[PDB]
């Protein structure tokens, strides 16, 4: 549950409040709307295109020293 | 004068004052134990300089005379007189 | 009749407690401090009473 | 103001027609020595000379507020508070500086019990808006202030690390006595422990039926003000406020699992299998290069880190927040910042650099504060520098004990001797030392502030009692 936020830095912090463990003092799925799903698509994708053997064309890439390139370009 | 107080500690773990000590409650009173050094110039034995006192704050300060920074110090000098007993 | 000394278990419980004071401060300190002093730099005006010259 | 209109509307103008103007067309024998009699005799003219007195204090209030500006409390600090003083003296006094000159003018006008009657009704009417305020801030942590007039507000108008100020000037009591500063720190810290738990629940307000301790409403502001009334109420307050935060922690968040993980993280407490296998893991880096060379690539570090984080609880909300981190400044430097120590008297072993640290989540950064934290820090990495160069004499003892070269019998029976036998006596001292020290500090301190904070959190009142014992603690173990 503890959706935790990254930071190029290194740095990462808990995203938002800790919520109480089901803290009850008075007395159902939960599923994705319509802009989640597409989100978790596109989310699919990005992650398979961000994946080091998929990156090309931008200066975001590492290269593989030995060869001078990004791997995309290699394989 | 600074082991003198693990002395005191001792002391009291050491005598029937222990059941005061180690009471759930009544510490406090034995909190108040505290031992001072006198001045009697150069040359002295801690056996004639060496008193006890009690350090007492609010409120039983206003209540209980001890040795008040200004008063007779009664307290003191009757430990005197028994001390050297 | 004489000058006695102060209490000493008093005297060393307060010696300790005073190396525990230093080190929070200086601790405090190095964090910028926890509490600091301000001015007001603006101030409020209403949408319904609005102004812009004399 | 109100009061102004309201009085000249219902009593002045009344008075003015239905007395002076009815006489003045119907009464004979009324004449102008008449007309000052009924004026003094309705009291219009005392109760007019009140108010006029109540305006002319404020005019000169405001007067001096605009002439001087030439203008410019540790128990902030000796509590864990990121509260600030706003000493802003404002163009016109608000709040609190107002009911203080109305307190003064009753006081100014003791022996007259028409005009104190009158100015404590007056009183009682202006601060009912204020009394709200501050049952609200009291009971719920709610700041509805539109006007800049309470005691404290919110500033930052993601959202959670939020800075309580206190405005001096609106203030109640002038907090110059240590009972004053005791109650008005209550005050804040009730409010701050109320909105603590209303944010926490994502609920906008508390329900009455979450303590026994039920509070109030302020229906007599004269009163409460009076004596000793404002110290129970806040006292009242501050007792429902700790119970409901007390409750919200240890319940709805676990906070003793909390504490027992960020002692297993920073302490070594019942945790020492940890950072054994962190050491072994990571003991070639850890000596490396004695400090960061040109930005040393010392990522792969941090890459064993989060491996083995992969492979930890995930339960465990602390260790998925650990973050290694190498810090600049050796550990004999950083301590350097708080006590009578000396630094080095050449970079030194990369150890002696590292570091850990855990960004609290809200809200378990109200009592885990960020200077516990950095003791928890300083504390972790001498641990890990003992805990570490105890894991160097082990493998030494490893290697003298496995190396046929050094279990071989021999030597001239001299050269034996005066080398192997030499090395094992040090290398007992030494490791009889090192392992003597840390059972030293391991179970004769940080053991006994363990146990001292365990010995807290059973059955505790107050939520500054538990954040005193925790700060009290690392700072025996700092300070020892």
């Amino acid at each position: 549950q503890f959706d935790l936020i990254r930071l190029n830095n290194g740095t990462i912090e808990l995203n938002g409040i800790l919520t109480p463990k089901a803290e009850v003092l008075t007395k159902i799925e939960k599923t994705l709307n319509i802009d989640e799903l597409e989100s978790v698509h596109n989310t699919f994708l990005t992650n398979i295109l961000s994946h080091k053997l998929f990156a090309t064309n931008t200066s975001e890439i590492s290269v593989g020293d030995y060869s001078g390139q990004p791997y995309p370009t290699s394989l | 004068n600074y082991k003198l107080t693990r002395v005191l500690q001792e002391a009291v773990q050491l005598s029937s004052l222990r059941h005061l000590m180690n009471s759930p409650r009544n510490s406090s009173v034995i909190n108040g134990l505290d031992a001072r050094v006198l001045d009697l110039g150069h040359g002295s034995v801690g056996w004639d300089v060496f008193t006890l006192d009690y350090i007492l704050y609010p409120p039983l300060s206003l209540v209980l005379n001890v040795n008040r920074p200004f008063g007779r110090k009664e307290y003191l000098r009757i430990f005197n007189f028994l001390w050297r007993f | 009749d004489v000058p006695m000394s102060q209490p000493l278990k008093e005297q060393e419980v307060r010696e300790h407690q005073m190396k525990k004071e230093r080190f929070d401060r200086a601790l405090e300190s190095k964090l910028l401090g926890k509490r600091h002093i301000t001015y007001a730099n603006s101030d409020i005006s209403n949408k319904e009473l609005y102004i812009n010259e004399i | 103001a109100y009061e102004i209109r309201r009085f000249l509307e219902d009593v002045y103008l009344k008075t003015l027609v239905e007395r002076l103007e009815r006489d003045f067309n119907k009464v004979p024998n009324f004449s102008i020595r008449e007309l000052e009699q009924i004026i003094n005799e309705t009291e219009v003219n005392k109760q007019m000379e009140l108010l006029y007195n109540i305006y002319e204090e404020i005019f000169r209030e405001i007067e001096e507020r605009r002439t001087n500006q030439s203008s410019q409390n540790e128990s902030s600090l000796h509590l864990r508070l990121m509260v600030a003083f706003d000493t802003t003296v404002y163009p016109v006094p608000k709040g609190g500086a107002i009911l203080k000159i109305f307190q003064q003018k009753i006081l100014e006008n003791l022996g007259d019990r028409s005009s104190v009657m009158f100015l404590k009704k007056l009183l009682n009417n202006i601060s009912q808006d204020y009394c709200t305020m501050l049952y609200e801030w009291l009971t719920q942590g709610i700041l509805n202030d539109p006007y800049q007039e309470f005691m404290t507000y919110d500033d930052l108008e993601r959202a959670w690390d939020t800075q309580y100020f206190i405005r001096k000037d609106v203030l109640l009591r002038d907090c110059d006595s240590e009972e004053d500063k005791n109650l008005l720190f209550k005050m804040l810290r009730t409010g701050i422990l109320l909105k603590v738990v209303r944010a926490s629940l994502q609920i906008p307000t508390i329900p009455s039926n979450s303590s026994d301790i039920t509070i109030q409403e302020i229906n007599d502001f004269a009163d409460l003000m009076e004596g000793s009334n404002l110290e129970l109420y806040v006292d009242k307050c501050y007792s429902r406020a700790n119970e409901i935060f007390l409750k919200l922690f240890f319940q709805g968040y676990d906070l003793i699992n909390v504490l027992k993980h960020l002692q297993q993280i920073f302490l070594g407490y019942q945790s020492g299998h940890n950072v054994l296998k962190f050491l072994t893991k990571n003991m070639g880096e850890l000596t490396k290069h004695y400090r960061n060379d040109n930005n040393a690539n010392y990522d792969k570090l941090l890459q064993n880190f989060e491996l083995e984080r992969q492979s930890e609880n995930p339960n465990n909300l602390m260790r998925q927040l650990l973050m290694i981190q190498f810090d600049t400044e050796t550990l004999p430097q950083v301590l350097s910042h708080y006590l009578q120590i000396y630094p080095e008297v050449t970079p030194k072993s990369a150890i002696y650099h590292l570091k850990f640290d855990i960004n609290i989540p809200y809200p378990l950064n109200i009592i885990i504060s960020r200077t516990c934290m950095i003791k928890y820090q300083i504390i972790l990495r001498y641990q890990l520098v003992l805990q570490y160069h105890s894991r160097l004499l082990d493998e030494t003892w490893m290697d003298l004990n496995k190396t046929p070269s050094w279990k071989y019998r021999g030597y001239s029976h001299t050269v034996k001797r005066r080398i192997v036998r030499a090395t094992r006596v040090l290398h007992a001292k030494m490791n009889h030392f090192i392992k003597t020290i840390m059972e030293y500090f391991n179970q004769n301190v940080i053991d006994k502030e363990v146990y001292s904070l365990e010995k807290c959190y059973r059955n505790p009142t107050l939520a500054v009692a538990i954040q005193n014992e925790l700060e009290g603690g690392l700072t025996n173990i700092m300070t020892n």
